């Protein structure tokens, strides 16, 4: 809809981000320093426990609440591409169901975070005894995973196929979408995560040489097939050819956690791009992306104060 | 009354136009501004004293018209 | 550790009047400039502004009828009970504000009535005040006139500030703006007299006008400025001041013409009965037109804030340290 | 009105154009408020109260036209 | 017109668009808050009290263009 | 055929912007809120009755203007 | 037939206006409703009757137009 | 033939809003549900059906302002 | 051949309207579709035709606008 | 008011559209920095300041359409 | 110097409102369609050729227009 | 006025059109721009200096109506 | 030599709105496809030749407003 | 008071509508491009002659107004 009513949960939603002294802080820290300095946070309101597990609860809590319930507002069309951020969340929950249900797994221990599909569309979900009774369950109000879902299972019920495929046949139904509406940063923020995705998975599947198109996934900007096929025959030279664009780092990365570090810095500036939108959903999916960023700093930086390991093991991951 | 002056009854008209248009622009300039209104109660109580003085702003343009209204007729 | 009206906000602004950090001027004498005005903006006759009144009486005091005003001289709201105690201050400029406005009742109803100026009757019988009689074109035109001037010398008091940050700093940019607005000043007065008496002049200064747009640009030239264009906006603020006050006219002659149907006559052929015929509808009319006018008493404020927080010798630049000064004056 | 002749046909003419104006202008003036508003009782429920107040806002066009109306009737 | 007389013929075409224009108004003050109803069932049975409480106060506008037209015609 | 005076024809006009600018705004309101409406369907059986009885909420702007049709016609 | 008189070209108009902005409004109608519905349909063959049956609906405008052109011909 | 009467004119201009409003209701009702349509055709070629029936229903709208002109001649 | 009078001028005058009024009805029925055509084009090739035939029909609109203007010509 | 010719009634009439038109483009102008302002609130009180200067700007426009009210009136 | 007779002026009117009209229409189908195409372009190199034809495609509009106003001239 | 001169009445009612169009697109402009600003500004004190050089874009439109205005008087 | 007919004046204006309102059409049809380009540099140096010619096209139809009015001028 | 000749008043109208219909033109025209145009600054100080570039074709439309202006301006 009008992004009026939403823009401003935003706003007071900004209010608790921190500021980067926060991180910087929390890195000469103590277990018991963290369970301090975390309470007088906003997350704060949700510690009270006293072991790391509590910690990772209380991000769960607090983002479920904070970030779970927006789209669910109403579902109106700006709520609709905010409703595709979350919703690839649920993907990989939904996934993890599938892996679940196929080794039959009792499900309890199965523990899915907050999405945007409640909680008992999971349990409910998983008494839906076939994926083709699951795809009705997620069906009802009409669900872009459902259609995905009904799309893939024509093909074969081979359920690791199923799992990737969905996951493709999805962010190809997200870009449809996405460059269906007027929001060039969504087109963007989609678009360069998918030239990144493939790029990432070029580079980690390096020493298969597989065909390329079971992993060439549709969305791509700065990423054709012959570039990705040829870095995945092992051929670096491809990275050297992304240099100026927003990819201008790539040069000479040929580790995997570096590259994704790197990378998932370069879409923090695309978040940045679409600030304080009015606009549109350029701010709320500025919002959702800082608020992961943040959470990953919590839980690491808990663990890394937790157990007391060296401060510069840690200190390259939270510095773009 | 009865039937006299095509004058009297052609500025009576054209009267209601300036006032009316200025009201659409209220409207409109209502609309949006006073839905943003509506999130700011629910952001922070006490702020809301802004929402609605931000609301406000454009009524002003309605009154323009009146001005325009009562000098055109009202003098009959 | 381990008049009262006037000096009480008065008092708050010396603070920052004895900090030295310019050889400029602070927002000190604008109490005065502010005060009056301010509660002439009260505006209105027996059936508004002469009953504002009340509405003071239970500031300052309160009535246990009200429902969330009980004991509000030792304070209980919908809102706290400590707040209402310290904005006693306020309550009180507040209560002023309503002893002035009810003053501006009848300021306001001079005109509005006798056999002295207009020859139709001393009182009407029914209800003092039935038809406002304002808009002869002469009658109008001076009180819209009227409320102009105090614009024109607020331009003054902003321009003169202004250029005093960039004399006494000596930056030539600071100076330089203010002293080729006030070149811009008189092409404005040349091309207003010659509609203002139509031939009052437009020619005593409409000859001069040629010379006049040379007095503008002597200085702004001098600063060269790529944001040239921005003059325009310079000749908006002048008329700006008109504008804000000749609103303060309108929208206060639209709240006076609702007694000619809200407590006048609008039902009936005429009866001495019209008096409680009306109040059905009007009462309730009555406190949403009360509300419309605080906001209108924040044009003011904004009025000087097109000065203030947009440095015309002042701290506050679109926000900047120093701190909304609105919520200062208040006590 | 009544029986008359044709200089009242057109004070009478723009009468309705400047009550429609207003009316319309409230309208999408409601629109965006109100859309909005069946969700802020729902986020805030304690907000129930403000959407009270805020809903009867915008209704204000409309009143104006009646000012314009009310007057103009005297020789309508 | 059925017998002479100037009135009624200018009277008669504006006397639609009073009430054509508050209809119009209403309708887009529906349209949105209506949408924002429809899921408000989903979400909240209870949402209906306050949707029974939120329709009634677009359509407020209709009833005045007919008020102010029954006085045009339905004195004849 | 027949014809009359030049009187006639505004009445035989204005009957016509009354009916269809109401329309326009029965439009406006239905589509939103229709469109808004079908998921709910989709999802629950249960939902359906109350979409339905608000789609003849605007709906009844066009009425008024079938009856002011109606009166009008005896003059026409 | 043929040529006429200045009052029947007056009765042509407006009628025209009565048709076209019915159908002017169910086209709105259609537009936001008849985007929403396809879905459903997509999903499901045998959803396709209440969504048919939905779209129908909005349609009847139209057809008041026409019957005010009806009753009016034979006097133009 | 040529020319024609006074009257004429008045008629002429009168038909083209009743088919002109029609069309443009059409315009717009085709456009938002058209937008729709493509989708469905490229993942599923036997969907198009549907779609192509979709399409068809605003279509009406145009056929009315050929219908009211094909009448009308028998006055032109 | 040569010139006649104030009848051609109206005819001129309402020809314009007719052709306008659809062709703006068409550029809406275009702009919408005509965009959403493009990403299917991206995808294949072999949907091209699809949206190649798509875009012809709102065309349409301004023609029949034409048919309309021929049968008031034939004087012009 | 009172009466002195034709002319009268032409300078009146296009008058307040000067001061109309204006206004409604100041009332668009105002709606959209009005709106966006809010949330600059809601994170910063620093940035309020600026949200009410971006609102000062556009209400200079209905002026100037003023001064042109303001020539015109005076001669009546 | 040069005037003309009654026919002429009118007519000349009534040709314009074909030009500009559908000139809005066009550049309205043109807009979206045009903004889309850039993105397709970017994507894909091969379909420039069809999105520069897209463009094309109802520019024509107006260009009907002018065709009828051609033959006007050699009278006109 | 004090004299007649229907002539004099045209020049001065076209004064103010002129003024208010290009009032009304300046306001557009400005609403688009300023929006965008309020962030801008929040984010950036730097970016600041461009969107004062934004604002001197739409004041242009004001001045050529002015322009036209002015030279149109000295007439009257 | 300045004065002249009412005649020079009928043609002249109808020919001016073809001007304006094309020119209108123009604005839109740029904005949108405008919109796209910034972001087609920033992405793409090889799309900017194209984007930028794409402007360009819309703008014909202005050109034939001028056109078809400097014809006709030259005769008045 | 005073009169003038036949030629002023009907060109007089039309020369305003050309240049406000143009100047709303532009105003929509610089908003689309403007708002788009600030991201780019922001980030790029580099950029901007190109965003200067894009703010220039939409220059042209008050520019032709004003052409058509001085040749029908001494007519006057």
């Amino acid at each position: 809809d009008d992004f009026a009513y939403l823009n401003a949960r935003v706003r007071v939603r900004r209010g608790t981000l921190l500021k980067e002294s926060f991180f910087q802080e929390a890195l000469d820290l103590s277990f018991a320093d963290f369970l301090r300095l975390l309470s007088e946070t906003v997350y704060g309101g949700e510690l009270a426990g006293q072991g790391l597990p509590d910690v990772d609860r209380a991000v769960l809590r607090t983002q479920a609440k904070l970030v779970g319930d927006l789209p669910r507002l109403v579902t109106g069309e700006a709520r609709e591409a905010v409703r595709l951020l979350l919703l690839r969340n649920d993907l990989h929950n939904l996934q993890a169901l599938l892996r679940a249900k196929a080794t039959g797994r009792p499900f309890e221990e199965v523990l899915l975070l907050p999405g945007t599909l409640r909680e008992e569309v999971w349990r409910q979900a998983y008494e839906a005894q076939d994926p083709a009774g699951m795809a009705q369950v997620l069906a009802v109000p009409g669900h872009p995973l459902a259609r995905a879902l009904r799309a893939v299972l024509r093909e074969t019920q081979d359920l690791a196929r199923v799992e990737a495929l969905l996951a493709k046949r999805f962010f190809e139904d997200v870009a449809k979408a996405a460059k269906g509406l007027d929001q060039p940063a969504l087109r963007d923020y989609l678009a360069l995560e998918v030239d990144a995705e493939n790029l990432r998975t070029a580079f980690k599947l390096q020493g298969s040489g597989l065909a390329p198109d079971a992993f060439f996934l549709k969305g791509g900007r700065f990423v054709d097939r012959v570039r990705f096929a040829r870095l995945m025959e092992g051929d670096y030279a491809v990275l050297d050819e992304l240099s100026g664009t927003p990819f201008s780092g790539l040069s000479g990365v040929r580790d995997l956690k570096a590259l994704e570090r790197g990378l998932r810095c370069v879409l923090l500036k695309e978040a940045k791009k679409g600030v304080q939108d009015p606009l549109g959903v350029g701010l709320v999916l500025a919002y959702v992306k800082e608020r992961e960023w943040e959470a990953v700093r919590l839980r690491l930086l808990a663990r890394r104060a937790y157990f007391g390991l060296p401060r510069a093991q840690v200190e390259e991951e939270v510095v773009c | 009354a009865a039937s006299g002056g095509l004058d009297r009854g052609l500025i009576a008209v054209g009267m209601g136009l300036a006032v009316g248009l200025a009201a659409l622009g209220t409207g409109v300039a209502q609309a949006r501004i006073g839905a943003a209104g509506v999130g700011a109660i629910a952001e922070d109580r006490s702020n809301f004293g802004t929402a609605l003085i931000f609301l406000l702003l454009p009524e002003t343009l309605v009154i323009f018209g009146l001005l325009i209204a009562f000098i055109l007729n009202g003098r009959l | 550790v381990y008049n009262p009206p006037w000096a009480k906000p008065f008092e708050l602004l010396v603070s920052f009047l004895n900090t030295p950090k310019y050889g400029t001027f602070d927002p000190t004498p604008v109490v005065p400039v502010f005060f009056p005005f301010w509660f002439g903006m009260i505006v209105g006759d027996i059936g508004y502004a002469l009953l504002f009144y009340l509405v003071g009486r239970w500031l300052s005091g309160y009535v246990k009828r009200n429902e969330p005003l009980v004991i509000d001289l030792f304070a209980l709201k919908l809102k706290p009970q400590v707040i209402g105690k310290l904005v006693h201050i306020l309550n009180w400029m507040v209560f002023w504000t309503v002893v002035w406005g009810v003053i501006y009742g009848e300021f306001f109803g001079t005109f509005l009535e006798h056999l002295g100026v207009f020859g139709t009757p001393e009182h009407p019988g029914l209800i003092p005040i039935l038809i406002h009689r304002i808009d002869t074109a002469k009658t109008a035109n001076l009180l819209i006139l009227l409320s102009v001037a105090f614009g024109v010398v607020l331009v003054f008091f902003g321009l003169a500030l202004r250029a005093y940050l960039g004399l006494k700093h000596r930056h030539m940019a600071h100076f330089w703006e203010g002293v080729g607005y006030l070149g811009g000043l008189v092409g404005v007065l040349a091309l207003a007299a010659s509609y203002l008496g139509n031939l009052q002049a437009g020619w005593l200064q409409g000859l001069m006008y040629l010379g006049f747009g040379v007095f503008l640009l002597a200085v702004l030239m001098s600063r060269i400025w790529l944001m040239i264009p921005e003059i325009f906006t310079q000749a908006g603020h002048i008329l700006s001041h008109i504008r804000i006050y000749a609103v303060g006219a309108a929208g206060g002659i639209l709240a006076g013409l609702l007694t000619d149907v809200g407590f006048a006559l609008a039902e009936r052929l005429g009866l001495l009965g019209v008096l409680l015929g009306l109040l059905v509808a009007g009462v309730l009319h009555l406190l949403i037109l009360l509300l419309t006018t605080l906001g209108h008493m924040l044009q003011p404020i904004r009025l000087l804030w097109v000065e203030f927080f947009t440095k015309f010798g002042f701290y506050e630049e679109n926000g900047r340290p120093y701190r909304p000064f609105k919520s200062v004056r208040e006590a």
